[PDB]
C-alpha cells in the first residue's frame, strides 16, 4: 500500500503538517487501548506510532517504562497487539500505522513471519529500535518484500554517510531525533538542524518527522516550520494516561483536548 | 562500518540505538589504538602488578585429588585484588575511559562484584562512578552496595522490569545513549554489543597466558582441559583465549543449572537457551516462546543471567569449547570440599566449575587428566548463603 | 637450658608450668633444625608462593599524598590469602608440627582471623585443628566461627575468667600441658613464652624482606620508616626485622587508643601498661593496681589484647622502635580515607598504622619522607562495624 | 621458721603421711572461707595450701576457676587474702600454711616485697606456678631471704638433671606431680614412679607431697605406701564447697567427713 505516500501528498496539497502521536498497545487494557486509539485518531491524528509491549524497552523513559508496564499488568501479548491491528486498520483504512518494536519480537520466531504478519494486518511501517542501519539488512528487506516501510533514525549529529544511508534505507517516513538520550516530555530537544532537514531532501529521503521530547503545540509548529514534514509525541500523550487511570471517560476528553490542539498547530 | 570484526559466527553484533554507535565506534578506535600503544600496555600491566597483585598464584590440590589419575590446579583469581577477576578489567576499561578523556563511568551489577571493581578503579584513577542495581539485588546485596559507597560510587536502585541485572543493564545504556560525550559505560562482562565482548577478554586474556606459563613450568606441558564458569562470559573467556590455538587444549565452560535443567529455574542459555537479539548482541536467551526476556536463577549471583557472550556461542557451534551445566547442589558440595580439604573458600559461581572438575574426576577416577580449574573469586562473601542451607 | 636467648634484654622468657618445659624444648629444637634445612625452607617458600600468592605488592599511594612531600606506599599483606599476614606463620607451624611428628593443632583466637589462618593451614596439611575462643568473642564473630568450621576445625567456647581473649589463650595452655605429646600449639602472634616471639618474627620476617627488595627496586634507597600495627606483635616485627640493622631506617610500632588513652579504654600497654608475667612472658601489661589482669578494648578486635610481644618492649626500650597510639576515630578516618581516595578497603587493624602514616604527613606535609605501611589486612570483614558506626 | 621440717618429723615419729588439702582463700566469701578453713583443720589436715584468686589460673581445671570466680564475686583482694593469712596464724601457730601463686601477684609490686609480706603474716611456703626451675632465680633467693620454703615441682617425667635442681633448690616439700595437665578430680594420676621418690631422697630433696587428681583415701594411703611423705587434695574439697553453696553448714559437715577419711587413710 501507499499510505505515507498518500497522507504526505494530501498534507502538502493543504500546506499542513502531520501530528502523529506514540501510544503503547493494550495500555492500560486492550478494551480501553482501543477507545484511547479511536479518540487520537477522531481528534485528528494523521497517522498512528504503536508500541508493542517488550520486557525491556532500552530506548525508552520512565513514562513509557511505565505503559509497557501497565500493558504487561493486564496480560498483554504481541498476539493481542496483532489482533488489535487488524480491527484498528478495520475501522480506519487510510491512516497510517507505525510500530515500534525492539528486535527480539521480530526476530524471535523469523523475520519474515514477522513482517509477512504487519502486511496481513494493514501495517504500513515498523521501526526496530535497537537495530541501526549497520545492522538493518534482513530487516529491512524483509520489510520491504511485505510492504512494510523500513524506518530508519536520523540523529541531530548525523554524518554525511549516515545521511546518505538512511536516505537510501528507510521508506514511508524517515524518524528525526530531537536529540539523544531515551524517550520523555521530561527532556526537550532541539529544532531540526536545517543541515540535516535539508540534506536529507537533497537525498531523496522520505519525509522527516520530528521526534522526542515533542509535548507542546509551539513544538510542532517550530519543526513544520524548520521542514520537517511533521511530529511525534508519545510521553506527553501517554502521561495523560498515566494521570487518568481512574478516570477512564476523563482520560478519553485529556486526550482529544491535547491532540486536537496538537493537530492545530500543524496547520498552515 | 568497523574496525574489528563484530562477529564470532553469527553471534554477537551491535544491536543498540542509533545514537549510541559513535560511542561504540569511538571506543573501538581507542581500543585499537591503546592496544598498539607500549605506554598504554606499561600503565596497564604496572596497575595489574603493584596495585591488584598479579601475577595470581597457580595452586596445586593434592588433597582433593587423593586416590585417582586427576591432577587439578586452581588458578586464584581469588587472591586478585577485590577477590574476583573483574579487577583485571575493570583497570584496563578505565584507562580507556581516560585515553578518551572520560570523567565519569556507568556500570550495571546483579551479585555487585563488577559494582565494587568498577568502583575501586574509579577511586584510584580520578574518575566519578554511577552503578545501576536492579533494587531486588540493591536488598539482597547490602555488603557490596556498602563497599561501593564507601569508595566514593553513586548507586542507583533500577526499579522498572524486573529490577535485577537485565534491568540494570537497560538502564546503564539508557543513562549512556545522552551521556557517550562525558561518561564511558563500564560494562562488566564479555558481552553486550561489540567493541564489548573482545575488549573484555582481551582486558582477561592474561589470565590464560598465566596459566600456560605456569603450567609448563610446573608439569611441562599443557593441559588436557581447562574449566572455568559462565555467567556472562569473561573468567572464562579471559582463561580460554591463550588456549584457543591449542587445539589439544579441552575448553569447557559450566553454566548454572539452578534447581535442576528439567525445573526451568537456571542460567544457561548456551545449551538451554535460544538465539535472540538483547543487550545489544545476537546470542542465546532464556526467553518465553514469544520473545520476552526470561528470568534466569541460580544460587549464585555472579552467574544469574539470562544470556551469555557471543563467544561463548560461537566456540560451542564450531565444538572448540563444550559446555556444561552444575546445579545448586552440586556447586554447594564443591564448596564445601574445597574448604574442608584444601582450605580455600571459593566464590560458588567459581564452585561451579570446580565441581565438573570434580564430577570428571570422579566418573573416571582411573583416567589420566592434567586440569585446571580458574577459581574466579573467594566465597567470604558466601558463607552466610552456604551457612543458611546447611 | 635453651639453645637460643630466651629474652630481649629483660622482656621474654618462658614463665609456664614446670610440665610444658619440655614441650618448649622440643619445639625450639624443632624450630633451630628445621631453620637448617634446605628442604624444610623450601618446602615453606613453595606454600608461601603456590598456595598463600606471595610476594605481596607493594603499591604507591599517590592520590593520599598528593600536594604533600610525603611518599607512601603499603606493603599488600590485605592481598595473602586469608587476607591477612596470620597466614604466613601458620603455614610455618603446621610444618614445624609435621616435622615433629605431631597430627593436631591447637590454637586461640579473638578477633577469629588466627583462628581461619590456623583451621586453613591445618586443612592444607592434613592435621587436626581445634580452636579456643572466649564466648563473648565467639558471639561478635560468628562469620569468622562458621569459616572455621567450614575448614574443618573444632571451635570450642572459652566461659572462664572474662570469656575473651586472654581467656582462650589460657585455656589453650592448659590444653596444651596435657596433650603436648601430640598437639601442637599454633600460638597467633609474637607474644607468649619462648621459642614462640623468636619464631613467629621468623616465619613474617619475610614481610620486611620483601618490602626492602621492592622499595629498592623502586625508589632506589631505604624507607625513611616504617610503621606497623601492634596487636600482639607479629605484623608489625615481620615488618620491622630485615630492617633493624639498618639504622637510619625509623621502626615505628602503632598500638590502639581506643576511645582515648585519657579513658583508660585504650590496648597500649607498651606505652602506658607496666611490666609483669603473664601468657609466658615478662612483658608490659594492662593490670590493676594490684596485679590481675586488665580488660583491653579497641574498635579492632586484632588490636584488642592487654600486653604485647616482648621483642617490642625491647626494641623501645634500646629506642630502636618507636611506639604511638591511634584512636578508634583517627583509624575509622583513615579506613575511609584509603577506601575513597584509593579503592583499598584496610583492616581496622591496618588502619591504625595508616592513620598514623597520615598524621605523620598532615603534621609536617613539607618534610620530606618516604614511608611503609604495612597493610596487615583486607577490610571486608569490618565494613558493617563501620557502618553501624557512620 | 621450720614448720614443715617439725610436721614431717612428728609425722615420721608416728609412721604417718600427711594430708593437705587446697582451697581458694575467700572462696566463697571471706567469713565464710575462714570456716572452711578452721574445719579443714580441726578435721585432721596436716598443712594447708591456700590459692589467692587470680584473674588467669592457667594450672587449674574448672573446679578451681570457679573457685578463683567465686571468690573474685565476693571482692577478695590479695590484701584482703593477708588479712587472713594473718587472722589464721595467730588461731593456729604450728600448721604449715603454703601458698599457691600465680607469678603477676609475686612480682607485680616487686619480689621481695611480696615474700616479706608471707613472713610477716606466717606463710611457711610459696608455690609459683608459672615459674618453672629455669626461671626461678629471683624468687628462690627472694624466699630463702625471708624464711619461706620456695616450692618446686617434681613431673612423673622429671630427667635427672631436673630432680637434682628440682632437689636444691627446693625447701619444706617437694610437689611431686601425679600427671600431666591442670588440676582437677575428673582425672586421676599415676602412682608416685619410685624412681622419682628415691632419687629425691637420694638427692636429699625435701619430702615429697604428691598432687593433681588426689580425691580418695585409697589413694591417699597408697601415696605414702609407695614413699611419699603426704599427698594434697584440692579439686575433691572445693568440690564440696561448690555443691553446698546455699547449705554453708552442711558444707562444713561434708568437709569435715571428707577431711577426716583423707587424714584417716594416712596413717600407718
Ligand atoms: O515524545 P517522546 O519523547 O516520548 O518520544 C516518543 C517516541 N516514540 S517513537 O515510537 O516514535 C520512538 C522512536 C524511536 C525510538 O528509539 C530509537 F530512536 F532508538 F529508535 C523510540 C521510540
Ligand atoms: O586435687 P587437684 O587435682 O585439684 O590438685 C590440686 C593442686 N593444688 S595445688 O595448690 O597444690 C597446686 C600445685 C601446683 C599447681 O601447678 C603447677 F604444678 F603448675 F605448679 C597448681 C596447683
Ligand atoms: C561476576 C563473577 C563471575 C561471572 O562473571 P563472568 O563474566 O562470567 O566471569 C564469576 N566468578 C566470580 C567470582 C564473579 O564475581
Ligand atoms: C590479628 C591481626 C593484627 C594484629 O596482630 P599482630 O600479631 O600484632 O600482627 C593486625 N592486623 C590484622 C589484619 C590482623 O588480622
Ligand atoms: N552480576 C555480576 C556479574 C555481571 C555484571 N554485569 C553482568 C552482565 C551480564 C552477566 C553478568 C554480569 C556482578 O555484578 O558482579
Ligand atoms: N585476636 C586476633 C589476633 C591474636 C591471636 N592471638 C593473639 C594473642 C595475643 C594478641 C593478639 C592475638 C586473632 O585471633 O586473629
Ligand atoms: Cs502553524
Ligand atoms: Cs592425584
Ligand atoms: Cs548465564
Ligand atoms: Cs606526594
Ligand atoms: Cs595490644
Ligand atoms: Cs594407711
Amino acid at each position: 500500500m501507499e499510505r505515507y505516500e498518500n497522507l504526505f501528498a494530501q498534507l502538502n496539497d493543504r500546506r499542513e503538517g502531520a501530528f502523529v502521536p506514540f501510544v503503547t498497545l493494550g495500555d492500560p487494557g486492550i478494551e480501553q487501548s482501543l477507545k484511547i486509539i479511536d479518540t487520537l485518531i477522531d481528534a485528528g491524528a494523521d497517522a498512528l506510532e504503536l508500541g508493542v509491549p517488550f520486557s525491556d524497552p532500552l530506548a525508552d523513559g520512565p513514562t513509557i517504562q511505565n505503559a509497557n508496564l501497565r500493558a504487561f499488568a493486564a496480560g498483554v501479548t504481541p498476539a493481542q497487539c496483532f489482533e488489535m491491528l487488524a480491527l484498528i486498520r478495520e475501522k480506519h483504512p487510510t491512516i497510517p500505522i507505525g510500530l515500534l518494536m525492539y528486535a527480539n519480537l521480530v526476530f524471535n520466531n523469523g523475520i519474515d513471519a514477522f513482517y509477512a504478519r504487519c502486511e496481513q494486518v494493514g501495517v504500513d511501517s515498523v521501526l526496530v529500535a535497537d537495530v541501526p542501519v549497520e545492522e538493518s539488512a534482513p530487516f529491512r528487506q524483509a520489510a520491504l518484500r511485505h510492504n512494510i516501510a523500513p524506518i530508519f533514525i536520523c540523529p541531530p549529529n548525523a554524518d554525511d554517510d549516515l545521511l546518505r544511508q538512511v536516505a537510501s534505507y528507510g521508506r514511508g517516513y524517515t524518524y528525526l531525533l530531537s536529540r539523544s538520550g531515551v524517550t520523555g516530555a521530561e527532556n526537550r530537544g532541539a529544532l531540526p538542524l536545517h543541515h540535516l532537514i535539508e540534506k536529507l531532501k537533497e537525498y531523496h529521503a522520505a519525509p522527516a518527522l520530528q521526534g522526542f521530547g515533542i509535548s507542546s503545540p509551539e513544538q510542532v509548529s517550530a519543526a513544520v516550520r524548520a521542514g520537517a514534514a511533521g511530529a511525534i509525541s508519545g510521553s506527553a500523550i501517554v502521561k495523560i494516561i498515566e494521570k487518568n487511570l481512574a478516570s477512564p471517560k476523563q482520560m478519553l476528553a485529556e486526550l482529544r483536548s491535547f491532540v486536537s490542539a496538537m493537530k492545530a498547530a500543524s496547520r498552515a | 562500518t568497523t574496525l574489528l570484526n563484530p562477529y564470532f559466527g553469527e553471534f554477537g553484533g551491535m544491536y543498540v540505538p542509533q545514537i549510541l554507535m559513535p560511542a561504540l565506534n569511538q571506543l573501538e578506535e581507542a581500543f585499537v589504538s591503546a592496544q598498539k600503544d607500549p605506554e598504554f600496555q606499561a600503565q596497564f600491566a604496572d596497575l595489574l602488578k603493584n596495585y591488584a597483585g598479579r601475577p595470581t598464584a597457580l595452586t596445586k590440590c593434592q588433597n582433593i585429588t587423593a586416590g585417582t589419575r586427576t591432577t587439578l590446579y586452581l588458578k586464584r583469581e581469588d587472591l586478585l585484588h577485590g577477590g574476583a577477576h573483574k579487577t583485571n578489567q575493570v583497570l584496563g576499561q578505565a584507562l580507556l575511559a581516560k585515553r578518551m578523556g572520560k570523567s565519569e563511568i556507568i556500570a550495571e551489577t546483579g551479585a555487585g562484584q563488577h559494582g565494587v571493581a568498577s568502583a575501586l578503579a574509579s577511586a584510584l584513577l580520578g574518575l566519578k562512578c554511577r552503578i545501576y542495581m536492579g533494587a531486588k539485588d540493591v536488598e539482597r546485596q547490602s555488603p557490596n552496595v556498602f563497599r561501593m559507597r564507601l569508595m566514593g560510587a553513586e548507586v542507583i536502585p533500577v526499579h522498572s522490569g524486573s529490577a535485577t541485572l537485565k534491568d540494570a543493564c537497560n538502564e546503564a545504556l539508557r543513562d549512556w545513549s545522552g551521556s557517550y560525550e562525558t561518561a564511558h559505560y563500564m560494562l562488566g562482562t564479555a558481552a553486550g554489543p561489540h567493541p564489548y565482548p573482545t575488549i573484555v577478554r582481551e582486558f582477561q586474556r592474561m589470565i590464560g597466558e598465566e596459566t600456560k606459563a605456569q603450567i609448563l613450568d610446573k608439569e611441562g606441558r599443557l593441559p588436557d582441559a581447562v574449566i572455568a564458569c559462565v555467567g556472562g562470559g569473561s573468567n572464562a573467556i579471559g582463561m580460554f583465549a591463550d588456549f584457543i590455538n591449542d587445539t589439544s587444549v579441552g575448553l569447557i565452560g559450566v553454566e548454572p543449572g539452578g534447581h535442576g535443567i528439567e525445573t526451568g529455574e537456571h542460567g544457561a542459555p548456551l545449551k538451554h537457551g535460544r538465539v535472540g537479539i538483547y543487550f545489544g548482541m545476537k546470542a542465546p536467551m532464556m526467553q518465553t516462546a514469544d520473545g520476552q526476556i526470561e528470568e534466569s536463577y541460580s544460587i549464585s549471583a555472579g552467574l544469574d543471567f539470562p544470556s551469555v557472550g557471543p563467544q561463548h556461542a560461537y566456540l560451542n557451534s564450531i565444538g572448540r569449547a563444550d559446555y556444561v551445566s552444575i546445579t545448586d547442589d552440586e556447586a554447594l558440595e564443591a564448596f564445601k570440599t574445597l574448604c574442608r580439604h584444601e582450605g580455600i573458600i571459593p566464590a560458588l559461581e567459581s564452585s561451579h566449575a570446580l565441581a565438573h572438575a570434580l564430577k570428571m574426576m570422579r566418573e573416571q577416577p582411573e583416567k589420566e587428566q592434567l586440569l585446571v580449574v580458574n577459581l574466579s573469586g573467594r566465597g567470604d562473601k558466601d558463607i552466610f548463603t552456604v551457612h543458611d542451607i546447611l
